[PDB]
RNA sequence: CCGCACCUCGGAGAGGUA
């Protein structure tokens, strides 16, 4: 329906259907976080960590 | 059953050697193929629908909409159709008629200038409806009105009321009532009543078989006025087939008050708009009842929207409803613009005195003088020679 | 304050779908049932909400019985003898408050409750509709064949149900054919009353 | 076992057949809940159950049996009228019904009515087959109802004489004496005519003088104090004269006694929605009080309804003056009360 | 969410290990 998406809109809160996708570390291996790097495309506001 | 019966007796017809014939509206599909879909069946998809081929159609420049009749054949091994052989009769005339002619879209449209009166004339009490109506507001050929009223205000009434008017004085108009979700007793109530074709579509199946269905009669509507045929569709459905349109169209992302979308009136105005007097010959009259004050802001943004493309609104007040006074017609919000070229110069005179005396009085003071000054006579000659 | 819910329910509300009471409870049982959700052995948490200002709180509940059965939400007359054994059996609501629990994603499944109880009030309206219109027999489809009930269906978001006993012993009801039937009372059913329809 | 018979018994009684009949305590329980509750236990043994009212139909369809006892107030205890049974019997607004009554099950509040048993007080068969009151030919006042605490009633009679059917308008400033002179033309009609359906209609007044009417005079006094909103004062009247025309269409000399020239028509103002007329009165809100008193008539083939009321003049509120003004060309009968009289007592 | 204003989860190539 047209008129949910106009309520997601009308308020900040978040409303999807959410898939988790997110990067994990395979099994055995493992160690300690050294660096990170970041690259956005142009045009796209950055994050806070970026 | 009926429908295996038929095809099973004209297989075994076919096989000893004879003609076997066909009809129906034809409905091109996108593909660029189309089938002939039945009258009776409401135009809905049957199985035993008989395939047309697109060599055909390019031989007769066939589009949605022509009625063809012919000769058709069982389907061999690996067909699931009627294939057509030979067409017989192209819209109930010979192909080399239907050859030369003028498409819809470049016939220049006019205004209302044939005046359509819906006075019965025989005195009856229920001819009170049809005269009200004439004083307020002349219907001509080709005019594109909307009957604006509330619910439970005698939409079911006016219309048949409508429909017998035409049926009786106008016997050779093409009156088509479609009705598109709405119950199934109505359309069987209206079917047995009026004197005409009725085709409908229940709320018991999806949108899109309404949509098809208003798209195949507005194109066989168009066919008809090519073919110089005064067409006459009484759709009390506008609203119910906007609702459909809006709930049918993908989602664009920019929604109007009420849960409309941006491009979800489209069709529906063009559908009203097809409408109109053709110069060349033939015309377009499309009545449609619009529902107002129903709960729902979506019918009111339509009825806002749909109040500016017509040129004739009937107003029904929901007090006079109420105290069951039949016709219950807003005369002071109804009318009708460029009513001189459907009426006369003492007609407009007596019709405008007759607006100036009744506006200052109230709705049901108003009503209620008109109807006592008709009572007092059968046709309207009588009251306009008295009020002078 | 709480203003993003309270901007919701200022002005998404006074449009006839909600109500200033339903669209309140609506909420707190989307949140209650969020709350149950996040939980892996604890079920049956509520949570009461009836303020603009006032904020939320999650206060856990148990049901009061003298049995043991489901340990996870049930509780002794022990803790009832504070109010001198008055809490009578089959009424549930006694506890300490605990900390409440907010996030931003429990707010999926709480749009998907104010939609559903909204399709609830579209259903009570033409519920409402129907008895204005009502006094003439009506036909409908059946969805699904249950235990001792039926349902019928006129497609305006409008439903209906048939009581077996009123119905004839001999026949047996399939979706897809038509049952002429006059209704004559709704029973307030839990989740939403249902217009009950009857034969005989 | 009827309603108003267990409605009118004190709350002792009631709950001593309570206690007896084995249920919970009674004793911190509202009355209408033991009524309820004895209604319910009763109709479990397998009695027969009834009750009455005057119909208040809704704008759902259905419609209830309003109390007279309870000033034709929405009570927990109506007699729910489903719509079926109104377009059998063609039931309308005022039609009092008794018939045999169940207690609501589970999930109802209202009683419904299986079998309707005496209708308005006669024979259902001669009131399905009834002549309208608009088809009534209406008639100047011909019986003569002669009101001869006596020297106001005969000062009334040599003034204005008062029969079946008219339409008066008691005129008097405040303080001048129209209370006591209410209460003796409610005593001579209680009086010289018994048989007329006396109804004190009262709207906006003090709950002692109420409950001193009430219980002076032989007849049925139906008010509504300040306590309760105007949308109940319209209600009421609404009711008392549906019920009036109802008594007229079945050949009854009903007697509306209007004391609410000025209160309904406040109520009427306030409950109109919004045309601005001098005192802050709107062009359709007099439409009602004015065929409310309209109604009263003289009918040739059988009964009559009577309407005398009082109007209110001097009260400092131009608004009140407009409508005194206006309701003045409508009636037939003005008897005005001088101040200087009655100061001097 | 419709209008501010109080009178009676796949294919190819390269490198490597055994």
């Amino acid at each position: 329906t047209p008129e949910e998406k106009l309520l997601r809109a009308i308020f900040g809160e978040k409303a999807s259907d959410v898939k988790d996708s997110s990067l994990r570390v395979p099994n055995g291996v493992s160690g300690t976080v050294i660096d990170v790097q970041v690259f956005t495309r142009d045009g796209v506001e950055k994050d806070k960590r970026a | 059953r009926k429908q295996d019966i038929i095809f099973a007796i004209l297989k075994q017809h076919a096989k000893s050697g004879e003609d076997i014939f066909g009809d129906g509206v034809l409905e091109i599909l996108q593909d660029g193929f189309g089938f002939l879909r039945s009258a009776d069946s409401s135009y809905l998809a049957g199985p035993d629908d008989i395939y047309v081929s697109p060599s055909q159609i390019r031989r007769f420049n066939l589009r949605t909409g022509d009625t063809i009749s012919g000769k058709i054949r069982p389907p061999k091994e690996g067909e699931r159709y009627f294939a057509l052989l030979k067409v017989n009769e192209v819209n109930f005339d010979k192909p080399e008629n239907a050859r030369n002619k003028i498409l819809f879209e470049n016939l220049t449209p006019l205004h209302a200038n044939s005046r359509l009166r819906m006075e019965r004339g025989n005195g009856s009490t229920e001819d009170l409806t049809a005269r009200v109506l004439d004083l307020a507001s002349p219907i001509g050929r080709g005019q594109r009105g909307l009957i604006v009223a509330p619910p439970k205000a005698g939409k079911t009434m006016l219309l048949q009321n409508i429909a017998q008017s035409i049926a009786y004085n106008h016997p050779d108009c093409v009156l088509m009532v479609l009705l598109i979700d709405e119950r199934p007793e109505e359309v069987t109530e209206m079917q047995r009543l009026v004197k005409g074709e009725v085709v409908a579509s229940t709320f018991d199946e999806p949108a899109s078989r309404h949509v098809q269905v208003a798209e195949m009669v507005i194109e066989k509507a168009k066919r008809l006025v090519e073919h110089k045929k005064d067409v006459i569709i009484l759709l009390d459905s506008i609203t119910r087939l906007a609702r459909a349109y809006n709930t049918v169209v993908p989602a664009s992302g920019k929604v109007l008050t009420g849960g409309v979308d941006a491009n979800a009136l489209h069709r529906p105005k063009r559908f009203f708009g097809a409408a109109r007097n053709v110069e060349e010959g033939g015309s377009l009259t499309i009545i449609a009842t619009a529902l107002i004050d129903t709960g729902s802001k979506m019918d009111e943004v339509i009825y806002e929207e749909f109040k500016g493309t017509g040129n004739m609104e009937l107003h029904l007040s929901r007090k006079i409803a109420e105290k069951r006074v039949f016709p219950a017609i807003d005369y002071n919000r109804s009318g009708t613009r460029k009513e001189e070229l459907l009426t006369t110069q003492e007609e407009l005179q007596k019709m405008w005195i007759l607006r100036k005396i009744i506006h200052p009085m109230g709705e049901i003071d108003a009503m209620e003088f008109l109807i006592n000054k008709l009572a007092m006579t059968k046709t309207n000659d009588d009251f306009f020679e008295m009020m002078k | 304050m709480n203003k993003e819910i309270l901007a919701v329910v200022e002005a998404v509300s006074n449009e006839k779908a909600l109500p200033r009471e339903k669209i309140f409870e609506a909420l707190e049982s989307a949140l209650a049932t969020a709350t149950k959700k996040k939980y892996e052995q604890e079920i049956d948490v509520r949570v009461q909400i009836d303020r603009k200002s006032g904020d939320f709180d999650t206060f856990r509940r148990w049901l009061v019985v003298d049995e043991v059965t489901q340990p996870t939400k049930e509780i002794t007359l022990e803790a009832a003898r504070y109010e001198d054994e008055s809490l009578n059996l089959g009424d549930y609501v006694e506890d300490q408050i605990e900390s409440v629990t907010f996030d931003r994603i429990t707010t999926q499944t709480a749009k998907q409750v104010i939609v559903q109880k909204v399709r609830e009030a579209e259903r009570a309206m033409v519920v409402d509709q129907f008895r204005e219109h009502e006094g003439e027999i009506i036909t409908g489809v059946v969805k699904k064949v249950n235990r001792d009930n039926i349902s019928l269906d006129l497609g305006n978001n409008a439903e209906a149900v048939i009581l077996r006993e009123d119905m004839l012993p001999r026949e047996n009801f399939r979706p897809g054919d038509r049952v002429r039937g006059v209704l004559y009372s709704v029973r307030p059913e839990a989740r939403g009353a249902q217009l009950f329809v009857t034969r005989s």
